[PDB]
């Protein structure tokens, strides 16, 4: 835990900790009626608000602002779902209070989402949870997930990579040192990053279905996910 | 373009 790193994380957990999501909004997961229609309206609201929170959080990441303006957008579009899946997964596993996990689960399970997609998404939640990830880990991955250079329609992969590389290292250290019990923890964590990617096809297809069954998202969501 | 995202960043 070098001083270069031991404070850098505190900046990051400082960001990750900022209670961006409005209680007034999340509360609707609990208080509103439960139906296919209402469930879907509720989830869009959370997701669109979350997209705002991610863009806020993403800014506060180190050396993000020094990035290419055109470049910056491609990371957000690509990493938006994976980031969203991380927090949503974080909720169920960690049973966050603002999460309303049980009731959030009910909504999701009756949002007009197919079983093909519902089964795996919920497998992922279970498995990632059994990992017993710390808050440190969650926030750190989210950062790693956002900066992944492999993301499509990018040019300056190296510039992001430098921004990313420090973070991978801090985790590499943290999991092994905090968890010498096993050294495969880094392997497990990064393994999931692959697992997340599986949902980008899943999610593109979920949007397609919703669309065709006359659901409509927000101007913000449509933009980030490239919805006609 | 991607007008909304850009505004979000600068905002
Ligand atoms: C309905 C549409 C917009 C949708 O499409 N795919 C997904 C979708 C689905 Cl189900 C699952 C996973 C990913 C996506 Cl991207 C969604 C809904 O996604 C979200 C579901 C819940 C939350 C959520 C709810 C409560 C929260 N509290 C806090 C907090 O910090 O307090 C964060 C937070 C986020 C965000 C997005």
């Amino acid at each position: 835990l070098t001083p270069d790193q031991q404070t850098l994380l505190h900046f990051i957990m400082d960001s990750y900790n900022k209670q961006r999501m409005p209680q007034e909004i999340t509360n609707k997961i609990l208080k509103e009626e439960f139906s296919a229609e209402e469930n879907f309206l509720i989830l869009t609201e959370m997701a669109t608000n979350h997209v705002q929170v991610l863009v806020e959080f993403t800014k506060k990441l180190p050396g993000f602002q020094t990035l290419d303006h055109e470049d910056q957008i491609a990371l957000l579009k690509g990493s938006a779902v994976e980031a969203m899946f991380l927090r949503s997964a974080e909720i169920f596993n960690k049973k966050l209070p603002s999460g309303h996990s049980d009731l959030l689960e009910e909504r999701i399970r009756n949002s007009g989402i197919s079983d093909e997609y519902i089964t795996p998404m919920f497998s992922f939640y279970k498995s990632i949870g059994e990992l017993k990830m710390t808050q440190e880990e969650y926030a750190l991955l989210t950062a790693i997930v956002i900066l992944s250079p492999d993301r499509q329609y990018i040019k300056d992969r190296e510039a992001v990579e430098k921004l990313q590389e420090p973070l991978l290292d801090v985790l590499q250290k943290l999991c092994k040192i905090h968890q010498p019990e096993n050294p495969q923890h880094f392997a497990c964590l990064l393994g999931r990053l692959t697992e997340l990617r599986t949902f980008n096809h899943h999610h593109a297809e979920m949007l397609m279905s919703w669309r065709v069954n006359d659901h409509k998202f927000t101007p913000l969501l449509c933009e980030i996910w490239d919805v006609q | 373009d991607h007008q909304l995202l850009r505004y979000l960043l600068d905002k």
